[PDB]
Order: C-alpha cells, then structure tokens, then sequence
C-alpha cells in the first residue's frame, strides 16, 4: 500500500470523512525555512533545503479545514502529516535529514 | 515581436530533438498532463506584445483534468487547488474582488502569461519530467519577455521562482516576489502582500492599463 494511501485511511478514519471520495493532490517546492516550524529548520539539517511537497485535497477536507501533506528532500522522506483547523502542522513522521525526530508511522498500519 | 520568431531563436540555439523523442515515447506509453495539444496554451493566450505580468508556476497538475497548460489555472468543473485557493483569498482582501471559477483564461487574455518552469508531468509523479529540456526553454523564454519589452511585472512565488531573478533586468522590469502561496508557506509572507494591487500600481507608474483580475 502507498503512503499516499496509508495517510488516507488514516486521516478519513480520524475524520470520519467519505471513503470512495477522491483526494487529489498538489505538488509545490518549497525551502524548509518557509514551511516548517522554527524549531525544525537548523542549520546543517534542513535549513536551507528545497522540499517536495504533496498536499492532498478535496471537499470534505477543506470542510474540516485540514490539510494532509507529506514531505521530501529527494529521496529522503522527511514528513508526515495534516495541517489542522488552527492551521497548526500536526506531525505523524518528521526526519531532519541527520536523524527521525518524531515516529508515529505505526498509526499508519492499517 | 511574436512567440514563433523566439521559439526559432530558442530551437536554433538548442537542440530539443531528444526532448521531442521522450515526449512521443511519454505520450504513447504514459499517461501525461496536460493533454498535447494544451502544453503552449500559455503562449496562444498571452501573445508576447500583450504580456504586462508574468506568473511563474513550477510543474502542471498531475492529475486527471486539472492541467491544461496555464500556471496555477484548473479546467473550469475542476476543484480548487490549495495553492490557487489561497491565490484567490489574498485576491478578495488586496483587490476586493471575488473569483469562483478556478480557470485563468481570463487573467492570460488581460495580458498575464501564466508559464510553469516544466510544461508536462506524468499522472501522479510529481517532478517526473523535470530536467527533459523544458527548463532551458523555459529559462530562454523568461529572458526574452525581460530583452524585447519594454516594462513587465514579473510575480515570484517560492524559492525556485526566485531563482529566476538573474534572468530578469530590473532596471527595465518589476520585480514581487514572496513565499509561495501553498497552505504551507502561506502564513510567512503571501496573505497581506498583496501582489496584485502591487503589479497594477506598477503598470499605471509606466502608462500601462492596470490588469482586470476579477471574472471576466
């Protein structure tokens, strides 16, 4: 199962949101400095880095005002996550390309 | 000065055989966006001698019948992107006005050229043609708009839109540039700059009409 998929039964389980509706998905880049809290962007880690971003998106999410997002340097998966109502980004998986600094990957087992 | 004597100029100096030899096998193999005959729309719908603002996107949509060939632009019935639902809030609270139709054909007939860096993706693989050519040409046509007019507004949203500062002579052109407008970056210097106000302020500096953003 993709990650992509993965974070879907995740989010709309916790939402309570419809199964069979599409999410689509738009991909931006981005440095780390312009989308990550503060205390995330160091220097040596993902300062100064260009992330590829995946935000997925449809009506019953932007109804609940979140956005499912996961996050790439490259290769390197870097985050996982929603931003919530109070436009607060709320971490599944955060790596700072040194070292995971949160895991909770295994709410993604489904 | 017409787009068909720079792309002469651009596929004089470059050779973009082997970019047309991928795009074939892509196209007959793959599922690509947007469809062929839309890749240049940017193109027909701005003629060079009418461009007054150029908007920087990076890849097209990657998904079934969002693209069709204009930066940040989806087909009329499609959903709002995030980044152009906040393109479009910021638009209600600088200009006043209200859009509801997420298609910018109008803006590209006002004189807006809505040019993505990349100007093909393949369904669900974001970047997946990056680095086939597109950025050469694409690069070459930032720096015509900036050699043979005379006064444009150039709008950089997001750090790889930046990057394009070296090709853009602002002695002669406008330069508004901030974070991008994704719902990620959008907080730290896209709501309140106003960049809409900010290009036509510009224009009417230089004699020009002010660009009509709202539904027309």
């Amino acid at each position: 199962m993709t990650l992509e998929l993965q974070l879907k039964h995740y989010i709309t389980n916790l939402f309570n949101l419809p199964k069979d509706e599409k999410w689509e998905c738009e991909s931006i880049e981005e440095i780390a400095d312009d989308i990550l809290p503060d205390q995330y962007v160091r220097l040596g880690a993902l300062s100064n880095k260009i992330l590829q971003t995946y935000t997925y998106y449809s009506d019953t999410l932007h109804e609940s005002n979140i956005y499912p997002f996961i996050l790439y340097y490259q290769k390197q998966l870097i985050a996982i996550g929603y931003i919530d109502e109070n436009h607060d980004m709320d971490f599944l998986y955060l790596h700072n390309t040194i070292m995971p600094l949160l895991d909770q990957r295994y709410l993604l087992t489904g | 000065m017409e787009w068909s004597q720079i792309f002469h100029d651009i596929t004089t100096k470059h050779d973009f055989k082997a970019m047309h030899d991928f795009l074939e096998k892509e196209y007959s193999t793959a599922i690509v966006y947007p469809d062929r005959e839309n890749i240049y729309q940017a193109f027909d719908l701005t003629p060079f001698e009418n461009i007054k603002v150029v908007i920087l996107g990076q890849d097209p949509y990657h998904g079934p019948n969002q693209a069709h060939g204009l930066a940040f632009s989806v087909q009329p019935n499609a959903k709002f992107p995030p980044s152009l639902r906040n393109m479009y809030k910021e638009l209600a609270d600088d200009i006043g006005c209200v859009r509801q139709t997420p298609h910018l054909q109008d803006w590209a007939r006002e004189g807006v050229l809505l040019l993505n860096t990349v100007l093909t993706v393949r369904q669900g693989e974001a970047n997946s043609h990056r680095d086939i050519g597109w950025e050469t040409f694409t690069d070459e046509i930032i720096k015509a708009v900036s050699d043979y007019k005379e006064h444009v507004v150039f709008i950089l949203w997001g750090k790889p839109a930046q990057q394009k500062i070296k090709l853009i002579d602002t002695s002669k052109h406008c330069i508004i540039k901030s974070v991008h407008p994704s719902p990620l970056s959008a907080y730290r210097g896209f709501f309140g700059s106003k960049p809409y106000s900010k290009a036509n302020t510009y224009l009417e500096s230089v004699g020009k009409s002010p660009i009509n953003w709202c539904e027309s």
